[PDB]
């Protein structure tokens, strides 16, 4: 965790919120309590990440500036969270869930397939700087275990082949039907809806007295 | 399929839209 | 009024409400082994090397932190509060680099002593150790920070006693390194105090790097003449030439701190 | 941060010449009472030793850390 | 072996010497490493206890096999770093063999 | 002359001693010997340094050869390690 | 298997001001 | 005995099946008695939960009513607050992802129903940043509700004022912790605060604050609508109410069903969800509450009933009630090993025990999977395990120790053999 100034990643890379971005910046502040802006560093740091994935040392200094906080304060927030990237991020940035639930349901299986398809090691960007693969931890959505979040797409319940299909979709064209590519809606017993197969009771159903 | 498609600023911009509704600050 | 009575091993000391469990032991005279707690620095609870056992309580409490309540007898030398120290010292030492004959805080270590009095006779960490990357914090403080026990007293002093607010924690897990994210020197007066306040010898003084070793230093108590605050100081002399000047506490004038100039 | 060496009073004789030795450069001292520091449990007893032995004394009052109020909740106060 | 003197001036060989024989003062060598500017064993003061052999962490100071070092003048018996380092170079082969034989025991 | 260049001087009142008797100084000064030591290349981010021989070497220390910018130097052997 | 002279090796501890050789 | 009726099932919109949006919510009739409830009084709302005897729906189990009762004390001039943690970093907690995504409204009225119970000025919902799409769904829902005037000043045509906000998480499991959610909300690093100053007295932006699992906030309106008793009956003794159960891994149809609590463990895989993949005898072990809780071997599984205390008697925790199942086809030594890898990549490092201890167990666990380590080391890991269990500032160190303790407690012979296997091939 040390930023050794590099021509690419260093403040020479000027950063400033787009007129549109700055707008976004302010409203957030009001979301938080008055007299409190520091609390918005994360949400803001996130929009710097939205602006640019790299988020260089220059970008964090601006965040601290806009949020008038000790610069270190922003540096500490960026380092602690994995969501922020302090290094350039691939356009697609796929992340594969490899906690025990997904592994038990084959998460590892998927990995090998994706490494070959991207033809690259796990943890770095493709030469085409097209995709970046990382072994991220539990991303939620375990019921659907095989899983690979791509810029929030959160594809789910994927069999090795499915991803290759998805990756191709990403490689040529866009928006490859993000979501569980399975036949189960959101999370649903693959068998059906044992929980509630009847119609839902309407408003004020059996509302207790009092 | 609203879930199926949203922009990177959906959360933030939607929120800004909600700012007007947001009750006065402390 | 405002005088609870808490027992430290049944000594019925009486303390103002709001005194920490560690503070209650102090007035009886007992010392909770402590790291990351300095009297004039905010309580942080990072080390938890001070776990004690209030009587009739399921878990041990953080001395520096729990405000002592009414009639809770502290058991500072129980069979539990010693396994709560014999097992913490196991951890601080596990990732520690054993270069005690490099660490010029050799006899000035609050971590060998507490190991050597309250810790364990042997190690079980058959696994490998970690290493951090020495950086430059300036020309006065040598930060061989692979020594750091992440006790966050620097980050406090550098924010609370001095208003530098530069030093900070970076990252999570076992590679949380408490060093400036970008390499910006810690330039401020009051800077050298970090040396005196880091109980580990991670960051120590660069001029007094390896000129001496504390048992030898004869210590004469004298007065600061560089500035007009007249801060109290102790001049450590070996075989007749001064080797270091470090602060000695005067409540009213310099309360444990001295300027970068006068040391 | 240990305070077990700030408990007993000590009386120490005034420091004297420590000239360098020409042959080996070792420190050399002509004062016999230099390394002697006697430890006395209470201020009254130490003063007595100086009076009967005839050495001049200048007692310094013990200065103990003042009680300091601390509470983890207090710094969490955004107000201050 | 490389040729870097073993002592790193921790100075506990000085601390445990019973007779006050070893005098060590040190300063960071330009390399940045830690080395002893002056290491003086006063052999007339030394009572050859062998604790220094014991205490050294890098085992830089060792009790060498030679017992025949009787000297015409008292000054010769006082030894600085250069004599001891020279003594070390002369007897290193046997010292290494001796430490080799007894280290399992220690 | 010597390691830390002790030079009882032309005007010192101690250089008198060597008259008719030589001074003890060292060839193969150590100051330059490790500088003469090749940089131990390694694969791992961190490496150990028993000093060579375990019990016969030095306290075992793990050095972070993490930045090619700097070859870690075990504080005990002065051996530079080239990532 | 098939006269020394002792001296201090440390430097001058207290360096001494040298007077200005420029007369005034 | 489970088998709750669909009608009783609080989260009908689960699985969607009904417009998650307001018009679907109106057919759900989620906003039916909201004005009345708030009108009744804050004291009436807490009477309802005290009668319900609901336990925390998050990993920790505590009476929900007593926790809310704590900051019902008179305001000291600081605005009281509500914090809803939609973060669920624990493996197998897709439990919450449903309410947030499928039935956002239930949680919105849960927030104001809960808000007047604690007299909170406003509520902040910390949905994990990972779920960006999920966030898109709730503020659309929150926006609908205010447009309606259901929330905001004079919310639901009543004297009371409430504002609901959504906060972005940033991929941290620890952010989930009660004192650490706050600090992330405060904008400092997500490092748990210490216990003495309870979050009631100190808190978000230093004002009184309370934290609830999203399920806990969401079940509030209904518990008041259906009355504590209705809800109280389903549960068992202290245990009570239906809690969503997620079954993931080695089961024929992994799914989250809100079937009743106190369910025989053998029954929920066999009757709902999907029977254990490979047969109920192909069950090397069950993780009832998620990674933090100790796994229980098949020996007791059938006998076990899914309740907070039941598992306790069993030495395991109901927790998030995430059932992770491991067939006889899995290297548990490696399964639990990745959970310790799950915790070394995630603990904040603020406290000495957890920082070095969790890393220490990770190193030993990796050697254990290889079998390189000798048999005697196993006990040390246990000993290392309890050093970390009682000494940590937060509960995650509590959580890291339990899976290690479970592996040694029931699968000690298998680890010894892996010990033996490597020693034989030399
Ligand atoms: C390391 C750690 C992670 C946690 N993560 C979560 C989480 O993701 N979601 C959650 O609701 N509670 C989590 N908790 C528990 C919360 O701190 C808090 O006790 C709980 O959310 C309160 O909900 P309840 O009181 O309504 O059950 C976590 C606790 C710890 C120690
Ligand atoms: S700090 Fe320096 S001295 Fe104290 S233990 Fe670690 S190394 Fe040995
Ligand atoms: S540097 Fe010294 S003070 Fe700062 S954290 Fe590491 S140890 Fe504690
Ligand atoms: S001799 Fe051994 S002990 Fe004495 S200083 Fe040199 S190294 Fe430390
Ligand atoms: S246990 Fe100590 S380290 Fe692990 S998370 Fe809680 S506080 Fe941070
Ligand atoms: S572990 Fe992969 S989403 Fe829960
Ligand atoms: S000394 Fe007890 S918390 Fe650091
Ligand atoms: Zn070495």
């Amino acid at each position: 965790f040390v930023h050794r100034d590099t021509p690419e990643n260093n403040p020479d890379t000027p950063f400033d919120f787009t007129p549109e971005n700055y707008k976004r910046i302010e409203a957030i502040v009001k979301n938080y309590p008055e007299g409190h802006q520091a609390a918005a560093v994360l949400p803001v740091l996130d929009l710097a990440q939205r602006q640019n994935g790299w988020l260089p040392i220059s970008a964090m200094n601006k965040v601290a500036e806009v949020l008038q906080v000790p610069p270190m304060r922003v540096y500490e927030v960026a380092t602690f969270y994995t969501m922020y990237n302090r290094k350039p991020v691939g356009k697609y940035h796929i992340q594969v869930c490899t906690t025990t639930p997904c592994m038990l349901r084959d998460s590892d299986s998927i990995l090998e397939t994706l490494q070959r398809k991207l033809g690259i090691k796990v943890g770095e960007t493709t030469p085409d700087k097209l995709f970046t693969l990382i072994e991220v931890e539990c991303l939620g959505a375990c019921v659907n275990a095989p899983m690979v979040q791509i810029n929030d797409n959160y594809y789910e319940d994927l069999t090795p082949k499915d991803i290759e299909e998805i990756i191709d979709e990403l490689k040529a064209g866009k928006v490859p039907k993000p979501g569980p590519r399975s036949g189960r809606f959101c999370c649903e017993p693959a068998g059906g809806l044992t929980s509630l197969t009847e119609p839902p009771k309407g408003p004020g159903f059996g509302v207790q007295a009092g | 399929l609203q879930h199926h498609d949203y922009n990177t600023y959906t959360f933030l911009d939607l929120n800004l839209d909600l700012s007007k509704f947001r009750l006065p600050q402390p | 009024s405002n005088l609870i009575e808490v027992f430290v091993d049944g000594q019925s000391v009486m303390v103002e409400p709001g005194t920490t469990v560690l503070q209650a032991c102090e007035k009886v005279g007992m010392q909770i082994p402590r790291f990351c707690y300095h009297e004039r620095l905010s309580v942080a609870g990072n080390c938890r090397m001070c776990l004690v056992e209030i009587e009739k309580a399921p878990k041990v409490v953080a001395a520096c932190a729990m405000p002592v309540m009414k009639g809770w007898n502290i058991l500072t030398n129980s069979e539990k509060s010693k396994k709560a120290r014999e097992g913490v010292m196991e951890f601080l030492l596990a990732n520690h680099p054993l270069d005690c004959p490099i660490c010029d805080q050799g006899g000035e270590c609050d971590l060998q002593d507490q190991s050597m009095m309250f810790g364990s006779d042997r190690s079980r960490f058959l696994e490998g150790k970690r290493a951090v990357e020495d950086k430059n914090i300036g020309p006065l403080v040598k930060t061989i920070m692979t020594r750091c026990i992440q006790c966050t007293r620097c980050i406090r002093f550098a924010s609370e006693i001095a208003g530098v607010d530069d030093l900070g924690t970076t990252g999570r897990g076992n590679d949380m390194q408490v060093g400036t994210y970008i390499e910006k020197m810690f330039m401020s007066e009051l800077s050298g105090n970090v040396i005196d306040i880091c109980p580990v010898g991670a960051l120590t003084s660069k001029p007094y790097a390896f000129t001496a070793r504390p048992w030898e230093t004869r210590k004469t108590e004298s007065i600061d003449v560089m500035d007009a605050v007249g801060s109290n100081i102790v001049v450590s002399t070996r075989t007749g030439e001064v080797m270091r000047i470090l602060p000695r506490m005067h409540e009213d004038i310099n309360e444990e701190w001295i300027s970068d100039k006068t040391r | 941060s240990g305070v077990n060496n700030t408990k007993k009073w000590k009386m120490e004789f005034d420091t004297r010449e420590r000239w360098e030795n020409p042959l080996m450069g070792w420190a050399s001292t002509a004062d016999p009472l230099s390394n002697m520091v006697l430890t006395f449990s209470a201020k009254e007893d130490a003063i007595a030793f100086a009076e009967k032995n005839g050495w001049s004394y200048d007692v310094e009052e013990k200065k103990v850390p003042k009680p300091k109020s601390k509470s983890y909740g207090a710094n969490f106060s955004w107000n201050k | 072996p490389s040729g870097e003197e073993r002592c790193i001036a921790c100075k506990l060989c000085e601390a445990i010497c019973p007779a006050q024989a070893i005098t060590i003062e040190a300063e960071p060598r330009a390399d940045g490493s830690r080395r002893t500017t002056r290491y003086d064993i006063d052999m007339t003061k030394c009572i050859y206890c062998g604790f220094c052999q014991e205490a050294c962490p890098v085992d830089a100071i060792v009790e060498g096999p030679n017992f025949e070092f009787s000297t015409e003048t008292h000054e010769e018996l006082l030894y600085n770093k250069e004599k001891l380092l020279n003594n070390g170079d002369k007897w290193e082969a046997e010292i290494a063999a001796n430490i080799q034989a007894d280290y399992l025991y220690r | 002359i010597t390691h830390t260049g002790q030079v009882y001087d032309e005007k010192d009142y101690r250089r008198v001693r060597f008259v008719d008797r030589q001074k003890e100084v060292n060839e193969n000064f150590a100051i330059d010997l490790i500088a003469q030591q090749p940089v131990n290349e390694v694969e791992h981010r961190i490496i150990a340094c028993d000093g060579g021989g375990g019990a016969l070497g030095h306290p075992k220390v793990y050095i972070n050869l993490d930045k090619e910018t700097k070859t870690g130097t075990c504080g005990y052997c002065g051996l530079q390690f080239k990532q | 298997p098939t006269q020394y002279v002792p001296y201090s090796t440390t430097r001058k501890k207290i360096h001494e001001w040298v007077p200005p050789s420029t007369p005034y | 005995f489970g088998s709750l009726k669909d009608e009783d099932r609080i989260f009908t919109n689960l699985y969607g099946r009904h417009d998650w949006r307001l018009k679907g919510a109106l057919r759900r009739g989620d906003w039916y008695k909201t004005k009345e409830i708030l009108l009744k009084g804050p004291d009436w709302i807490l009477g309802e939960m005290k009668t319900s005897g609901l336990r925390g729906r998050g990993g920790a189990g505590f009476p929900t009513g007593l926790k809310w009762s704590f900051m019902n004390k008179p305001s000291d001039g600081r605005p009281k607050y509500l914090v809803v943690n939609a973060d669920e970093g624990e493996p197998g907690t897709c439990k919450d992802r449903e309410i947030m995504r499928h039935d956002p409204h239930k949680l919105v009225e849960g927030c104001l129903v809960g808000g007047r119970a604690m007299g909170a000025r406003a509520a902040y919902i910390y949905i994990r940043g990972e779920f960006y799409n999920e966030a898109s769904n709730l503020q659309v829902a929150i926006r609908e509700a205010y447009e309606a005037g259901l929330i905001g000043k004079n919310a639901c045509g009543s004297d009371y004022d409430f504002d609901v906000f959504v906060v972005r998480g940033a991929g941290a499991y620890i952010c989930g912790e009660e004192t650490a959610l706050i600090e992330s909300i405060e904008g400092k690093q997500g490092k748990p605060r210490l216990k003495p100053p309870f979050p009631a007295d100190v808190g978000v932006f230093g004002c009184p604050t309370t934290v609830a699992n999203v399920e806990t906030v969401a079940v509030s309106p209904t518990i008041c609508r259906r009355g504590g008793t209705w809800f109280a009956g389903f549960g068992r003794e202290r245990n009570s109410g239906t809690k969503l159960f997620n079954i993931s891994g080695h089961v024929n149809h992994p799914c989250t069903v809100e079937e009743e609590m106190s369910v025989p463990l053998k029954e929920l895989i066999e009757k709902h969800a999907g029977g254990v993949t490979g047969g109920w005898d192909n069950l090397l072990a069950v993780i009832p509450g998620g990674s933090s809780t100790p796994l229980i071997p098949k020996s007791v599984c059938e006998t076990v009933l899914m309740d907070f205390d039941a598992l306790v008697q069993a030495q395991t925790g109901l927790g998030t009630a995430a059932v992770i199942v491991m067939d006889r086809s899995t290297d548990i030594v490696k399964a639990i090993a990745r959970l310790i890898e799950f915790y070394k990549h995630e603990s904040c490092g603020q406290c000495t025990p957890c920082r070095e201890g969790v890393d220490w167990m990770n190193k030993v666990m990796a050697r254990f999977v290889k079998g390189d380590a000798r048999p005697a080391e196993i006990d040390s890991l246990w000993e290392i395990s309890k050093q970390i269990e009682g000494h940590t500032i937060c509960a995650l160190g509590d959580g890291a120790a339990w899976p290690v303790q479970g592996l040694i407690r029931h699968f000690r012979p298998e680890l010894e053999d892996r010990m033996q296997r490597f020693a034989q091939q030399h």
